[PDB]
């Protein structure tokens, strides 16, 4: 839905 | 990459390949880049410096293979280029070493997050890991300095960050690196990045994040001791960054 950047998993 | 292991992009998701058209019927690989924010992408000057032509490059993020279809890839036109004005080169080094690609999809929109795009996090101003710590570089560049032709599928690799006092020896390079550069090396010479890995991410977990810490940039030969690969410092361009993006 949106980014979190840095997260793979 | 010389050495690392051939992984996907779900193990990179923020990494953006960049490639050119020749009308001609072919378009090929250009470097790599990193995904900032939904419509942005930084690279290197360099590797659009002799070809500023906006209209030919296309950039693809959720891409595991370099000239095969991924399923999930998104596809973008480069809507603004924005090289840095300073850029410099010389017998080695690129200077000020850093680009914007402001991206946009034929419907009009940025990327969208799925399991295999994901943007990278930025450094705080002038926060950088300490030497020793350990990072991941990927890119699609050469396997080995002799190669003539680049990789089908991504590679990734663990490269240590050094100090500049110990990349500033004269038997490595010299006053050639800078407070804008940062060094990594294998402790063995076995791995780096070369050719074809320009612009790709220097990835390294800063308090807590895995943060964007450089640029694949430069370096002499590939995988050669006393000759660390080179990055831009990102740390030390936070306030370029936030006036274009
Ligand atoms: C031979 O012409 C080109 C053109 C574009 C490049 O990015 C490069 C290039 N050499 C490179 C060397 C290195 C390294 N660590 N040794 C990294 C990226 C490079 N990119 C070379």
């Amino acid at each position: 839905l949106k980014f979190q950047c840095g997260q793979k998993t | 990459i010389i050495g690392g292991e051939f992984t996907t992009i779900e193990n990179q998701p923020w990494f953006a390949a960049i490639y050119r058209r020749h009308r001609g019927g072919s378009v090929t690989y250009v470097c790599g880049g990193s995904l900032m924010s939904p419509c942005w992408v930084i690279s290197a000057t360099h590797c659009f410096i002799d070809y500023p032509k906006k209209e030919d490059y296309i950039v693809y993020l959720g891409r595991s293979r370099l000239n095969s279809n991924t399923q999930g890839e998104m596809k973008f036109e480069v809507e603004n280029l924005i090289l840095h004005k300073d850029y410099s080169a010389d017998t080695l080094a690129h200077h000020n070493d850093i680009a914007l690609l402001k991206i946009r999809s034929k419907e009009g929109r940025c990327a969208q997050p799925s399991r295999t795009i994901q943007t990278i996090c930025l450094p705080s101003m002038y926060n950088d890991p300490q030497f020793g710590t350990s990072c991941e570089i990927t890119g699609f560049g050469k396997e080995a300095s002799t190669d003539y032709l680049y990789p089908e599928q991504l590679k990734m690799t663990v490269v240590k960050l050094i100090s500049h006092r110990e990349c500033q020896q004269p038997h490595y390079y010299g006053s050639e690196v800078t407070t804008k550069m940062l060094c990594a090396a294998d402790p063995q010479w076995k791995t780096d990045s070369c050719q074809g890995d320009s612009g790709g991410p220097l990835v390294c977990s800063l308090q807590g994040r895995m943060t964007l810490t450089g640029i694949v940039s430069w370096g002499r030969g590939c995988a050669l001791k006393d000759k660390p690969g080179v990055y831009t410092r990102v740390s030390h361009f936070l306030p370029w960054i936030r006036s274009h993006t």
